[PDB]
């Protein structure tokens, strides 16, 4: 028993595993905009819009 | 051993000749699949590269500015995706499929042609040649101190020496400052441990991805040996 303890011994003490994990964000905002008003106002003959 | 050839082959990302294709870039975009990356998705691309070669590899630019006299740039070119292949729509436009290897592609992109080159895990036993003295610039990390290991890009003069000699130890050069005295400051260089493993493209700098024994060394430092 003492002998297989052992051998379980053996496997049970193995190095843990490290892994690095890189994970990423990548945020991309493109924006157009585009704004057109326009005026047409005389107030000598009342027109205006 | 050959896993930490693998690591470095995760890392082998960075080529030559940014200027070639600085002068010619093939151009990418594409809202069909507005992706800034992708596994096998669809982009498109104008170029004579739709026409042409069906792989190709896509770069960001990087400047490895050595030479001051010179003042010359040899740059980085960061290879994004792994691989892709293409398909041909007419307006010279292309809609390719991508295989990913960690780097987003940039809807407006910069592609070049595909140059593959073959990486063995032989360079590992190290191949230390102490002549080969040089600083170090121009890592993707941008960061000092860097530790256990990373792809860096050894100077020119660096450059041809590591022609000459693949490894080469570590050096963190800290500047020392007699304030109690004159108030002068020296810089001295302390060998740290670790060593670079580098694979030179000739025509550009070395990328080396080098295993630091602890030290963590700024981004500008003595490698040498």
């Amino acid at each position: 028993r003492l002998d297989e303890l052992r051998r379980i011994v053996s496997q049970l003490d193995i190095p843990v595993r490290q892994v690095m994990i890189e994970a990423r964000i990548v945020e991309a905002n493109v924006g157009y905009d585009k704004s057109l008003g326009v005026r047409w106002g005389g107030a000598y003959h009342k027109g205006n819009w | 051993p050959l896993d930490k050839i693998n690591s470095f082959l995760l890392a082998n990302r960075i080529v030559d000749d940014e200027k070639t294709f600085t002068s010619a870039p093939y151009i990418v975009a594409g809202n069909a699949e507005r992706i800034v990356s992708g596994t096998g998705d669809r982009i498109y691309a104008r170029g004579k590269f739709a026409d042409g070669q069906p792989a190709y590899g896509i770069f960001r630019q990087g400047k490895v500015y050595i030479d001051p006299k010179t003042k010359e740039v040899l740059g980085i070119n960061a290879d994004d995706i792994g691989g892709g292949e293409v398909v041909a729509t007419e307006g010279d436009v292309a809609t390719l499929a991508l295989t990913r290897t960690t780097q987003e592609v940039r809807l407006g992109d910069r592609l070049f042609p595909t140059e593959e080159r073959a990486v063995n895990s032989t360079f590992m036993p190290g191949e230390p040649s102490r002549e080969v003295k040089g600083e170090i610039i121009d890592v993707p990390r941008g960061v000092t101190q860097i530790g256990q290991f990373d792809v860096v890009t050894l100077n020119r003069g660096q450059r041809d020496g590591l022609a000459e000699g693949n490894v080469l130890a570590i050096y963190k050069v800290g500047e020392t400052v007699r304030d109690r005295v004159t108030g002068e400051s020296v810089k001295i260089p302390d060998e740290r441990a670790g060593l670079l493993m580098v694979f030179r493209t000739y025509k550009k700098l070395s990328y080396a991805l080098v295993l630091m024994a602890s030290r963590p060394l700024s981004v500008t430092d003595r490698v040498q040996n």
